[PDB]
């Protein structure tokens, strides 16, 4: 529950009227239901959970964003900015704690398959990012470690199993390299990463049909965007 | 403009 | 509660705060929070509500709307189209009898002002008709009679005590305007209203300052817009 | 286009 009633290949059909609806939080929730169900996914059932969530937990960064914003203007008015944003903070944090809960029970250790522990480890090291947009504790240096370690065992597995134009592989690429620019104050690494990958992924170009290359350099785009952006 | 991810 | 023990100030700060984060079914609870303090509102307070709940519904119709003519297709695959349509109509029927039950209990009966008075009436107007956009059964009709007869009383008040620029009477015409179109079967009503809405507007300018001329003719520009696909 | 409320 509260999807526990309803069979895996429902909840797989509802996640994707939801996506067509735009509705990103039932379709979070049917695809939290379908995961829960204990089976391995595929990679449209991967690109499902990750869409979902990207959308949910992208709502809530850019509300925490607004608030943290006025909230800071306003220290330069009452505690309701405050408490406001922290309620935001709050339903973000959870949500991540939700998508990390499900990777640690049990996607990550069931993915038998290169392709798959990438996809999951690179998941955990956007959800511990996102985390870390938020943490000014004492948990903001153990968040950030381990973003680092999951992207990195991420990238470490990609290089040695996928080829450098495999979109997962660059899209990996591109969240570690913003990982580097703004959670870690690394900005040359960061663009370092993006240009190697860059780079890497344009002379192997040659060797796609013509729909692995529209793929590839559909993220490979964004790679270029960060780079023109940050130089 | 805001970077990609 | 849920917004009972927050004080009616802190509740209408944070719906501000909300639209700002685009944060709308917050918005909403927040205003139906200020409602359930039993005091009347002011226009700005008025509007708050009003936007919150326009873009809660709004999200539901249009999901409702893809949803609709994806089942539709499938009746030209099991039972799970219907079944989330279902949900989401549900959902939105319960927002539209949350608005209607604060529009009675007790909005209206304490709206002494005719401005306030039109306001509710014209929103119970506008939460009837969604109901009527869903409705398929026995209620259907009396749905339909209900908006129908929300919106005249408001017509008939916002005449006598509004001039024809009023953005809230052009806003109340517009809507029961598009009622007569796409609910009641009377596109000539439809057309009718909104030409001499428009018409009578247009002829009271004059009497309007800068900000209330801008005011005016950008909800004429909507009629404008609906005449323009309607003829 | 969509008509306008
Ligand atoms: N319902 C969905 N959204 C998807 C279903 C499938 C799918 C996979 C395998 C088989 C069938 C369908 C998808 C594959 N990913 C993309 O196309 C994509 C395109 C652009 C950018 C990104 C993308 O992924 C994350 C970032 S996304
Ligand atoms: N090995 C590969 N190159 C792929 C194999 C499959 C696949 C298809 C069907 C069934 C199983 C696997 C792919 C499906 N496309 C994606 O995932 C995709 C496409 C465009 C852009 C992005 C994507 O992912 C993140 C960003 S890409
Ligand atoms: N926070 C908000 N959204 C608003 C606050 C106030 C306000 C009122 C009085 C005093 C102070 C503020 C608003 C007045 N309505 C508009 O401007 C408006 C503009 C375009 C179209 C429509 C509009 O209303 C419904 C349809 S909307
Ligand atoms: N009598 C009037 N003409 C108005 C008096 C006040 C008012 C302002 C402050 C305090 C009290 C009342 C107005 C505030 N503007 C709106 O409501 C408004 C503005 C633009 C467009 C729309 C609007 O509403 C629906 C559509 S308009
Ligand atoms: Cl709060
Ligand atoms: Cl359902
Ligand atoms: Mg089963
Ligand atoms: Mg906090
Ligand atoms: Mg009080
Ligand atoms: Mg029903």
């Amino acid at each position: 529950g509260a999807m526990g009633s309803m069979e895996r290949a429902s909840l797989i059909q509802k996640a994707k009227l939801a996506e067509q609806a735009e509705r990103y939080e039932d379709m979070a929730a049917f695809m939290k239901g379908a995961v829960e169900k204990g089976e391995e996914l595929s990679c449209e059932e991967r690109n499902l959970l990750s869409v979902a969530y990207k959308n949910v937990v992208g709502g809530q960064r850019a509300a925490w964003r607004v608030l943290s914003s006025i909230e800071q203007k306003s220290n330069e008015k009452g505690p309701e900015v405050r408490e406001y944003r922290e309620k935001v903070e709050t339903e973000l944090q959870g949500v991540c704690d939700t998508v990390l809960g499900l990777l640690d029970s049990h996607l990550i250790k069931e993915a038998g398959d290169a392709e798959s522990r990438v996809f999951y480890l690179k998941m955990k090291g956007d959800y511990y990012r996102y985390l870390a947009e938020v943490a000014t504790g004492d948990d903001k240096k153990r968040i950030i470690d381990s973003a680092r370690s999951a992207y990195q065992e991420a990238m470490d597995i990609s290089k040695k199993e996928m080829p450098p134009t495999n979109p997962i592989r660059l899209g990996l690429a591109l969240n570690f390299s913003v990982f580097h620019y703004e959670i870690a104050n690394s900005p040359e690494e960061a663009i370092s990463l993006a240009k190697t990958t860059f780079d890497e992924a344009m002379a192997d170009l040659h060797t796609l049909s013509e729909d692995s290359y529209k793929d590839s350099t559909l993220i490979m785009q964004l790679l270029r965007d960060n780079l023109t952006l940050w130089t | 403009r805001r970077r990609q991810t």
